[PDB]
């Protein structure tokens, strides 16, 4: 997206079509969340991805029983669009500062509100249900 | 009684304090800091004391269930021999 | 874009030569015209013939003796 | 005016008096019933420091709750208590509504993130340490 | 410190006792069905003898 | 097999019969699982048995 200074006016794109910028128009640059694992200030890029995709990134969490460990996640991913003619709706989608590092954060203490409560037992014999289950979504069966 | 209002205000010069946050509360006697600091170490080990009762009461219940489990088992089986056994009574006294 | 190398795969392209390239039966490749404002998607036994506007659609791939997120980067989807 | 989150940690001292530093993503933004009143957006920079002010009372608020709080349930439960005492009413005792406001200047928080809570004194790190030794020795 | 070692003590003692209490009481019910496959070992060990 | 970019079409041939490419007809070249035991990448070649 970028936001012409001259026409008091924003307009956003994507896909496969090359930006032209009038004179007095601006890039809106975005700060992202890169590093080896997760950091609030790298890898800044005006190239928002829309497409499906796995976030890289690693948390560490305190079980009941005081012991700590480490895990990675893939975390699929993608941002849905119920519609694209929308100016404003794609300006929701720019409207956070950083959505990968909100998310990895948010779903971050998610975890940890998680095995906060779970032993290092169960937690250990089923990870996997456990941390996808607590961290998002309700009831289904 | 109540919880106070959180309003202040001072008449004097219209002054008006809002709700105070807290934060620390740390103690001036680093000594006394200390003393809290053995007391919550007393804390964490009484608790794994705790947990160290559960574990132990629950093993050791179902040792006992397992145990009466096998024995009814033992039981049973001495029964099924009981019965071979009359069996062979039968058979010897025919013999003898 | 420094897609050069993966289509040449010596003496250097003549860049006002056409690009093109072959593509592998299985494989499938596509192409965006910024020109035309339009995508295009190709594969099997045809050659791609870009306009001069058109890049590809270049991709990384996993490879590594296991697993890496970024190696062996190829438009030749299998 | 932004969705975003804050950077910034905490100690607090719990009921048996073993402080613990805490980090907390505080999600947060501006809401606007009107973008048309310049009095309502003189308000939203009447604050002299909005930030400073929300992370230092959501920060009194949460020395309020673990105050009274166990060290135990806290570790065990910390991510609930962590956000239900500092703000919010019931709300089915109830867990607490996961907005927070500021009416001086406008402010909304949103929901609290939770990654780490690891006491500030080592060896109680290493007591937890011994007792989860033993968790795994009695399993 | 006396005070909240009071408190713990109490009441994972009150807890042992509940919890001995009720395993000693799985125990006489073991017991019984113990004695009840018992019976019928004696029973046929009566028509044996 | 081989596949001509000239027309656009692939066409395969076997048995004893020898291939005459067209200029823009290329060889489909096969990879093979060769080696001592088995290998992913060894004695690549477009003659399929």
């Amino acid at each position: 997206q970028v936001y012409d200074y001259r026409a008091k006016r924003a307009r956003v794109v994507f896909g496969p079509e090359l930006v032209t910028l009038d004179p007095e128009e601006q890039f809106t640059v975005l700060s992202l969340s890169a590093g080896r694992p997760k950091r609030p200030h790298a890898r800044r890029a005006l190239c928002l991805l829309l497409g499906p995709d796995f976030f890289t990134d690693v948390i560490t969490i305190e079980t009941a029983d005081h012991a700590r460990l480490q895990l990675q996640l893939a975390y699929n991913w993608h941002f849905e669009l119920k519609n694209r003619n929308d100016p404003a709706e794609a300006a929701k989608l720019f409207s956070v500062p950083d959505f990968v590092g909100d998310a990895c954060k948010a779903i971050a203490s998610r975890v940890r509100g998680a095995v906060a409560s779970v032993t290092f037992d169960d937690f250990h014999k089923n990870s996997a249900r456990i941390i996808r289950m607590a961290v998002f979504g309700f009831e289904m069966s | 009684l109540p919880k106070a209002r959180d309003q202040a205000v001072f008449p004097q010069n219209g002054l008006v304090v809002s709700s105070v946050d807290v934060q620390s509360v740390e103690p001036v006697d680093q000594r006394t800091r200390d003393a809290l600091q053995r007391s919550v170490q007393l804390a964490i080990e009484i608790t794994t004391n705790s947990q160290e009762a559960a574990a132990k009461h629950e093993a050791q219940r179902l040792e006992q269930e397992a145990r009466g489990r096998l024995e009814r088992q033992k039981i049973l089986d001495q029964s099924e021999a009981e019965k071979a056994r009359k069996e062979l009574l039968e058979l010897e006294a025919m013999s003898m | 874009p420094s897609g050069v190398e993966e289509l040449l795969n010596s003496a250097p392209r003549n860049k006002t030569r056409v690009v093109s390239y072959r593509v592998p039966h299985n494989a499938a490749v596509q192409v965006y015209d910024y020109r035309a404002k339009r995508a295009r998607v190709v594969f099997g036994p045809e050659l791609v013939t870009l306009d001069p506007e058109e890049q590809f659609t270049v991709l990384s791939l996993s490879a590594g003796r296991p697993k890496r997120p970024h190696a062996r980067r190829a438009l030749c989807l299998l | 005016l932004g969705p975003d989150f804050f950077t910034d940690v905490i100690t607090i001292e719990t009921a048996d008096h073993a402080r613990l530093q805490l980090q907390l993503a505080y999600n947060w933004h501006f809401e606007l019933k009107n973008r048309n009143d310049p009095a309502e957006a003189a308000k939203l920079f009447s604050v002299p420091d909005f930030v400073g002010d929300a992370c230092k009372a959501i920060a009194s608020r949460v020395r309020g709750a673990v105050a009274s709080v166990t060290f135990d349930d806290f570790h065990k439960n910390s991510a609930r208590i962590i956000r239900m005492a500092v703000f919010g009413f019931e709300m089915s005792l109830p867990k607490a509504r996961d907005q927070a406001v500021f009416p001086q200047n406008g402010l909304v928080v949103s929901s609290v993130d939770v990654q780490s809570v690891e006491p500030v004194d080592q060896r109680t790190r290493d007591a937890l340490q011994r007792s989860v030794q033993l968790a795994i020795e009695i399993t």
